[PDB]
């Protein structure tokens, strides 16, 4: 299947993995025999691909919790909504 | 029949990991 | 102050502290 | 998160092996009991 990279966050499968992340270009060092690289708490922060030495950064797809704003009911009935933590480039896909 | 004593000889990458700059 | 900042090395979200 | 990659009692610790690679029913047994470890390790950690 071809490879899309940084296009969207897309659920995967290179050899053996669940995958589920966002994938990017990396830049890390990463010795011959070796496959894969876990960061810290046994979790899969890079992979590489059988095609290449290319090797892939992995990042949880974003998420967080929403908020509102209010001046009280009786004032006014104008809100605000505070998507918390998270670049805001994907607000219109956001499902909840 | 001539015993020896190994030092630190005998070690090896258990997985093929990566993994930088920690103690495992 | 500058001092004392610098001796000091250090599903889950973490909040920022409401003054900086 | 150590408490996460633990099985709890379960032939895998990751749902999608009990869940796809079971049948649905007892399958869903295994989720139960699954469940109910990682509960009590959130709870432990709230107390604190
Ligand atoms: C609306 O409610 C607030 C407190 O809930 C109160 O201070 C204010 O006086 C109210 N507005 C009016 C017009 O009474
Ligand atoms: C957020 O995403 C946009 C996508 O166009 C990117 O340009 C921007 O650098 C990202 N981060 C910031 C600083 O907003």
């Amino acid at each position: 299947s071809t490879n899309l990279v940084k296009n969207k966050c897309v659920n995967f499968n290179f050899n053996g993995l669940t995958g589920t992340g966002v994938l990017t270009e990396s830049n890390k060092k990463f010795l011959p025999f070796q496959q894969f690289g876990r960061d810290i708490a046994d979790t899969t922060d890079a992979v590489r691909d059988p095609q290449t030495l290319e090797i892939l950064d992995i990042t949880p797809c974003s998420f967080g919790g929403v908020s509102v704003i209010t001046p009280g009911t009786n004032t006014s009935n104008q809100v605000a909504v505070l998507y918390q933590d998270v670049n805001c480039t994907e607000v219109p896909v956001a499902i909840h | 029949p001539a015993y020896t004593n190994s030092f630190t000889r005998g070690v090896y990458y258990p997985d093929k990991v990566f993994r930088s700059s920690v103690l495992h | 102050e500058d001092l004392l900042f610098n001796k000091v090395t250090l599903g889950l979200t973490v909040l920022p502290p409401l003054l900086t | 998160v150590k408490q996460l990659s633990s099985n709890f009692g379960a032939i895998s610790s990751v749902l999608n092996d009990i869940l796809s690679r079971l049948d649905p029913p007892e399958a869903e047994v295994q989720i139960d009991r699954l469940i109910t470890g990682r509960l009590q390790s959130l709870q432990t950690y709230v107390t604190q």
